């Protein structure tokens, strides 16, 4: 049992923390271009 | 005073809305200035406003210039 279930242990925790990071990419992304978002029509706002 | 008036698309944060121009005067009060001043020496929220201070001063004079003349 602990040649067959430690196999999938090694590959059951493998997939389950790629799929983590790809919530948080999500986030760490756009707030960095919310401030892009920002200037770009606050470049008309000095207009 | 960007996302204040970037969110609520305001151009000209003289145009502004009253509870928008406050709540952000509840936040950060050295703004009483270019909001609540009825003539500012300085021209409040523009580019230019240092340039525009300067060129009235060019005017002024031609006028006590021009009128003198005569």
């Amino acid at each position: 049992r602990r040649t067959g279930r430690s196999a999938l242990a090694v590959l059951i925790r493998a997939c389950r923390r790629i799929q983590q990071q790809l919530q948080r990419t999500r986030r760490a992304l756009f707030q960095r271009s919310n401030a892009v978002l920002t200037s770009l029509h606050h470049v008309r706002m000095l207009l | 005073l960007t996302e204040a008036c970037a969110a609520e698309r305001v151009v000209r944060p003289h145009q502004l809305s009253p509870a928008a121009q406050t709540a952000l005067l509840r936040r950060f009060p050295a703004l009483e200035g270019p909001l609540r001043h009825p003539r500012p020496v300085l021209q409040p929220f523009d580019i230019a406003a240092e340039v525009a201070f300067v060129a009235r001063i060019q005017i002024a004079c031609l006028r006590a210039l021009g009128h003198s003349i005569r």
